[PDB]
């Protein structure tokens, strides 16, 4: 199945580098793309399948 | 006249008819040639939404 199909391998760029402070990196995970500075902060209280958060 | 930030900065994440409202989003899933008649109305409405805010 040439050029068609479902499972194959997926080796293009994506948004999983080494993320790091003090500059605001793109972002483009989640289908959410947007610029700002990440902030490390403990957060063990979510959810099994809980991935963002909103306000 | 914080309702009224918050309710100008709601403006800007609106559909105003089209797909989406990120920038980056609209600007990388279409095309960079055949947007441009498609970002015309959703640049003018934000205008127009400017000049209503401004009077």
């Amino acid at each position: 199945g040439i050029n068609s199909g479902t499972t194959c391998s997926n080796d293009l760029l994506q948004p999983n580098t080494e993320v790091f402070t003090d500059v605001c990196v793109d972002y483009d995970l989640y289908g959410i793309t947007g610029q700002g500075i990440f902030k490390e902060v403990s957060a063990v209280y979510y959810n099994s399948w809980q991935n963002l958060l909103y306000d | 006249n914080a309702q009224a930030l918050n309710s100008l900065l709601q403006q800007l994440f609106n559909k105003f008819g089209a797909i989406s409202s990120s920038l980056q989003e609209i600007l990388s899933r279409l095309d960079a040639l055949e947007a441009q008649v498609q970002i015309d109305r959703l640049i003018n409405g934000r205008l127009t939404a400017l000049n209503a805010y401004v009077s």
